[PDB]
């Protein structure tokens, strides 16, 4: 009845400085379906952004996909943000460039 | 295609 | 690793809002081909993969008044199951569905199944015989009966015999570009040095099916290697991978090797 979000922050492609790409939040396995999720590019969300749609698993978990087209550089720090009803904060998980 | 008829629990 | 067809739905009730959101989806395997949403500006089925936009409107039109009929039925159930339970008017929740049909060695299928589930735990499902219904507890106890004096599982074997494989097949051959042909991933491997740990990644494959492995100086060592959830990637790929805190001297001795039917390949550092 009640499952946490699993989240996910990481590129389309082998992130490379100056170059284009994408970012993706995924975030997936929670219960219920009720969700807000943001993308931060050094600290304020970004707006140009659409995720994908609302879907869920075989084990009957929910799950979506943020993302956006950016163009990572050395000094840029990128996170998401994700908030649910199983938790108490809203989680911000921070984009690692080799993960 | 999805199945037309739905069942009522 | 066999071809799938599964058709998800769910119903979230929102108490003081309006009617329950409905969103009902359709894969082939890992391709969203198909949605609906009633909270869409004209809620209506539509395409999610460019070998379905291929079939013509009338099919769009009995899809669409279809699961259009499978919302209003849900919004029923959600208040029928409400009084199973003796619950409140003023919680939200989620009833959900989903159907399938699983391919055999040739056309006919392997495995057929329809199953609910109600605020996040089992309910009913379709026994493996497609003749018989499993009930979580009392409450799905009754609905069982109903399906039962309803002579119901044949309609839904029909379905699950039939027109679900003869679809499957149909998407499968008018997507055969995408659908049958594996992307093979995009391997390789990374350093990052904390002491130094060794990450092995798998990029833009199809299906999203991999086992992965790393090997110490002989065989499979999983103690401490990491095991990060298969993620998509934005486009009809997806990607993985897995990684090791190795003592910073015998790093080559590690091999990672991966299997995907798009032979086995094995690689290093």
């Amino acid at each position: 009845i009640q499952r946490t979000p699993k989240i996910q922050v990481y590129s389309r492609h082998p992130a490379e400085n100056g170059k284009s790409n994408f970012l993706n939040c995924y975030v997936s396995g929670f219960h219920p379906s009720d969700i807000e999720v943001d993308l931060l590019k050094n600290g304020e969300r970004i707006e140009k952004v659409e995720h994908s749609d609302l879907s869920f698993s075989k084990d009957w978990s929910f799950y979506l996909l943020y993302y956006t087209e950016f163009t990572p550089t050395e000094k840029d720090e990128y996170a998401c943000r994700v908030n649910h009803v199983t938790l108490s904060q809203p989680k911000i998980v921070k984009w690692d460039r080799d993960m | 295609r999805i199945i037309p008829r739905h069942l009522q629990l | 690793g066999s071809h799938s067809m599964r058709y998800f739905s769910a119903a979230v009730s929102r108490p003081g809002r309006g009617e329950p959101r409905f969103i009902a989806m359709g894969y082939v395997d890992d391709t969203q081909f198909v949605r609906f949403d009633s909270d869409s500006a004209c809620p209506r089925m539509e395409p999610r993969a460019p070998w379905v936009e291929q079939e013509g409107p009338e099919y769009w039109e009995e899809e669409t008044r279809n699961t259009k009929a499978h919302a209003q039925t849900d919004r029923m159930n959600l208040q029928t199951l409400r009084g199973y339970y003796n619950q409140s008017e003023a919680s939200s929740h989620t009833l959900q569905w989903m159907i399938g049909c699983d391919l055999g060695s040739d056309g006919r299928l392997l495995r057929g199944y329809e199953q609910y589930a109600y605020d996040g735990k089992d309910y009913l499902a379709l026994n493996e015989d497609l003749r018989s219904w499993t009930a979580a507890d009392t409450a799905a106890q009754i609905s069982k009966r109903k399906c039962e004096a309803a002579n119901v599982a044949e309609q839904r074997r029909a379905y699950l015999e039939g027109t679900c494989v003869e679809w499957l097949h149909r998407y499968l051959e008018n997507g055969k570009e995408m659908l049958q042909r594996a992307d093979p991933p995009k391997t390789h491997v990374t350093h990052h040095p904390v002491f130094a740990t060794l990450r092995c990644w798998a990029l833009g494959f199809y299906p999203a099916e991999i086992i992965l492995t790393w090997q110490r100086d002989g065989e499979d060592q999983t103690q401490d290697v990491e095991l990060v959830e298969t993620r998509p990637a934005g486009d009809g790929t997806f990607q993985k991978w897995a990684a090791v805190v190795v003592p910073s001297g015998e790093e080559q001795r590690y091999t990672c090797h991966v299997q995907h039917e798009g032979e086995p390949l094995m690689l290093r550092w």
